[PDB]
């Protein structure tokens, strides 16, 4: 196995695509302010 | 195999640290006084011939694999009268120093960490009797073998113990064919709260409380040389972990680990004598025993033969054990080795025990 | 010379000039958790092995049968 | 618990096979150049 | 731990609370080391996850949701403009692409070593966040949300330095801004 949960290693996604490279379901299509706008907030961490 | 062992915390605690006990077979509860008697019986450091000593010993670990993983240790003793007597001892496990090498840059500062764990105990032995002694023992128990990572908390584990052991030792008594003389001893061991290996009470792990009961008789001849043959007995009190079940299917697992893990030491300790099924006949299972003889020439030169058996469905640690001892002027050196009779393989195997000892000041007179 | 290096649950080897032959990975058991035989080369990585036990005793065997050992701690 | 109370959990184990994709987004046929790893909720109401 | 109901960093969704918390995302990614899964044989993706519907602090059983994972060639432009920001070329004594690139600034050098130096005022400057900007400058990108103290999104707080529960603490230890400070024994805590 390979272990994946470090928290340290993972960062900010940038938007997903959901069915195909044509899908805009996130606007992960558009070239303006609005491919952020369905993103919301998510936090990842290992509580200490 | 081994079924159902008995989990303890800081099981380091255990292991024989000196390498005259270990030829004996792991055993030194009513052998004859030595300066290496505080992990066994600290009782007989007041029946010991020299005012002071001070020893090291080394029990190296994967020999062939690497080097520096070892478990050191130190005993100082001090008897002021003919029947008191002082001592204190340095039980240290370590793989030595370990380097964080992350980045592959040779010049990149490395932190370096050295795992390891150790106990620090003083006893202090009374001899009430010409040929009894007891002893009070306070030791204290640090555990630092996690490296610290992002996620992992590396802080010490800490826990503190008390040991009180008693040492029998007759006059020497004349028989037909030679002069005998009886050594008998208890210790037990190793008595204190859980350690919390993560800090939390809800996770603690039972300190390796344990009842070393033995005898021991020394056959003399011709005033020089002497045969000491020694049986001891051991029992962890430390209660038993449920196995197949005693209350769905995991749920009764569960609740049976839940009432074993919330047992106070002190209950756990009568618990020890029980928490089974079955009788006295299968209860004595969980008895290891232990036989050695030691020849002693001009009693500067030592050959030591033992056997010690573990059950096995507890442990399966058997193995039969060979030493040798010279005593030079007042350096006593000890080696001994270990031929294993088990399934499981033994980390001590291919491993040559070392002991040095100093002994120094006046002499008292044995009874 | 010789250089062992953990980053993230990857072991790198780094030994200058000289010519690695063998590599074994041993936890503190005894027990062997990574062996290879066909390393040939003056830098290794150990990609395709991953445990998480911490200590680690990395034994490197040489071309010239010189055998190097290294105490490492798996972060 | 560290209050002293207790509580049921329940762990869940998932397997999902690489070989198998449920959607494949642009032109990608193989799996010998696998250089990023995503994962991104969504359709949840509230705080999850 | 997931919200969604509340706005990500970066977004400048003028009307955010009246949309669908369902039609939102939230989403990390990473790097893989070992990048030939077919040599590797690499066969499946395994995890072990708590039920978040049956304990003590359980969601409501109507907040199903879906969890999916992506493998291959993901974008690595998280503010997507084309350009690969980082901080550590940030500064007013920096030079910055020409026409401000519709996230924030981005240097215009090229990147050499991904390090901040230690110098604290440098460390201010640099330390701004995936968008560059320092928390004063983001109302005029952010337009939606000027009126906030972080019109952005991206402030980090020490899980520490945070009040409330735990999963409150942490609400912010992913913030991208304030998260690299040069002193261990500052108030808010780096993480990196």
């Amino acid at each position: 196995t390979i272990d994946m949960r470090s928290a340290y290693a993972w960062s900010l996604a940038s938007t997903p695509f959901i069915t195909s490279i044509n899908d805009n379901t996130f606007n992960a299509n558009s070239n303006t302010l609005e491919y952020g706008f369905k993103r919301a907030k998510l936090s990842w961490y290992t509580i200490d | 195999d081994i079924e159902r062992p008995i989990t303890t915390g800081v099981p380091f605690l255990l292991v024989a640290a000196d390498a005259r006990a270990a030829g004996l077979g792991d055993q030194g509860v009513a052998t004859s006084s030595d300066v290496f008697s505080q992990q066994w019986n600290p009782a007989k450091y007041a029946f010991a011939e020299d005012a002071q000593g001070l020893s090291i010993s080394y029990t190296p670990y994967l020999t062939d694999l690497a080097n520096d993983i070892s478990l050191g240790q130190v005993t100082y003793y001090n008897k002021i009268n003919d029947r008191s007597a002082f001592a204190g001892s340095f039980r240290y496990f370590g793989f030595g120093g370990i380097e964080l090498r992350q980045t592959g840059d040779p010049n990149e500062p490395t932190r370096e960490v050295n795992p390891n764990e150790f106990a620090l105990d003083g006893s202090y032995s009374l001899k009430l009797s010409e040929t009894f002694s007891m002893a009070v023992a306070a030791r204290y128990i640090r555990s630092n073998l996690k490296v610290a990572t992002e996620e992992i908390d590396a802080s010490a584990a800490g826990s503190f113990a008390v040991d009180v052991a008693g040492f029998y030792q007759s006059e020497e008594i004349a028989y037909s064919d030679f002069n005998g003389r009886w050594r008998a001893g208890f210790n037990i061991q190793n008595l204190g709260p859980k350690i919390s290996y993560d800090h939390d009470d809800l996770s603690a792990n039972f300190l390796p409380a344990n009842l070393r009961v033995g005898g021991g008789f020394d056959f003399i001849f011709d005033d020089y040389n002497k045969l000491g043959v020694s049986l001891e007995l051991t029992k962890l009190l430390v209660p038993t972990p449920p196995g197949p079940g005693t209350p769905s299917q995991s749920q009764a697992d569960e609740a049976n680990y839940k009432k074993y893990k919330d047992i106070g030491w002190v209950s756990g300790i009568f618990k020890s004598f029980g928490d089974a099924p079955g009788g006295f006949s299968e209860e004595l299972k969980e008895i290891t025993y232990s036989a050695a003889a030691e020849y002693m020439y001009q009693d500067a030169f030592a050959m030591r033969l033992g056997y010690y058996h573990e059950s096995p469905m507890k442990g399966a640690k058997q193995f039969f054990s060979l030493g040798a001892g010279f005593k030079y002027s007042m350096i006593k050196v000890d080696v001994s080795y270990l031929f294993s009779a088990s399934k499981v393989k033994n980390p001590l195997e291919n491993t040559l025990r070392f002991s040095l000892t100093f002994n120094f000041g006046d002499k008292y007179e044995t009874y | 010379s010789f250089y062992v290096s953990v980053k993230d649950k990857t072991i790198k080897l780094n030994s200058t000039e000289d010519v690695m032959r063998e590599v074994s990975i041993f936890d503190i058991s005894g027990k062997l958790l990574y062996n290879n035989k066909k390393v040939e080369n003056t830098e290794f990585q150990v990609s395709n092995f991953q445990s998480g036990n911490q200590v680690l005793i990395v034994k490197v065997t040489l071309d010239n049968g010189n055998i190097i050992t290294k105490k490492i701690v798996f972060n | 618990l560290p209050n002293g109370g207790t509580t049921n959990a329940r762990w869940i184990q998932f397997k999902i096979p690489v070989s198998q994709p449920q959607n494949t987004i642009g032109n990608i046929t193989d799996f010998r150049s696998i250089r990023f790893m995503r994962m991104f909720m969504t359709g949840f109401n509230s705080q999850m | 731990t997931y919200y969604p109901g509340e706005r990500g960093p970066y977004n400048n969704n003028p009307s955010f609370g009246a949309s669908n918390p369902s039609a939102n995302f939230g989403g990390i990614m990473r790097a893989l080391n070992s990048t030939n899964f077919e040599q590797g044989n690499v066969e499946y993706i395994q995890f072990w996850v708590l039920d978040p519907y049956v304990g003590n602090g359980e969601s409501p059983a109507t907040n199903a949701g879906k969890i999916y994972f992506n493998l291959g060639e993901i974008s690595e432009d998280v503010l997507k403009d084309g350009r690969k920001q980082y901080e550590n070329g940030l500064g007013p004594d920096q030079v910055m692409v020409n026409p401000q690139p519709l996230w924030g600034d981005v240097p215009a050098s090229q990147s050499l070593i991904y390090a901040f130096d230690t110098n604290p005022d440098n460390r201010k400057n640099q330390d701004v966040g995936l968008d560059g900007l320092p928390s004063s400058r983001e109302g005029s990108i952010y337009t939606n949300y000027a009126g906030e103290a972080d019109p952005a999104g991206d402030d980090y707080t020490y899980y520490l330095n945070a009040d409330g529960g735990v999963l409150e603490r942490y609400k912010n230890y992913n913030g991208t801004e304030g998260n690299s400070a040069v002193s261990i024994n500052d108030p808010n805590r780096g993480s990196t």
